[PDB]
């Protein structure tokens, strides 16, 4: 049964942070640790969707 | 001067001998994979060698 790579339509604004920095703080809430223009880090939470690669 | 030296002589334990080895510990972020650690242990080996 042949695997079908089934292509769909080109997520047009895709915030692809690498997995190396995204951690879960608190339970179930992913927090990228984005530093602003201040050179002060800010732990803004995200919602971590489909891990691609 | 005995107890004046003895209270400032710190009651420690056995000295760190130069035992010919020393253990280097790495500690990556929480949930960092084994590819990254070897890559850091590429550097630390390249640091302790070169």
């Amino acid at each position: 049964f042949v695997r079908a790579r089934l292509e769909e339509g080109l997520n047009p604004n895709a915030i692809l942070v690498p997995q190396q920095g995204v951690t879960r703080t608190p339970r179930g809430d992913a927090t990228v640790l984005v530093v602003g223009a201040d050179d002060k880090v800010e732990t803004r939470p995200i919602v971590a969707s489909q891990a691609i690669g | 001067g005995m107890a004046y030296l003895f209270v400032r002589l710190p009651s420690s334990f056995l000295p760190d001998e130069d035992q010919g080895v020393f253990m280097t510990m790495v500690q990556l972020p929480a949930g960092a994979t084994q590819e990254r650690t070897q890559k850091v242990l590429n550097e630390v080996t390249h640091y302790y060698l070169t």
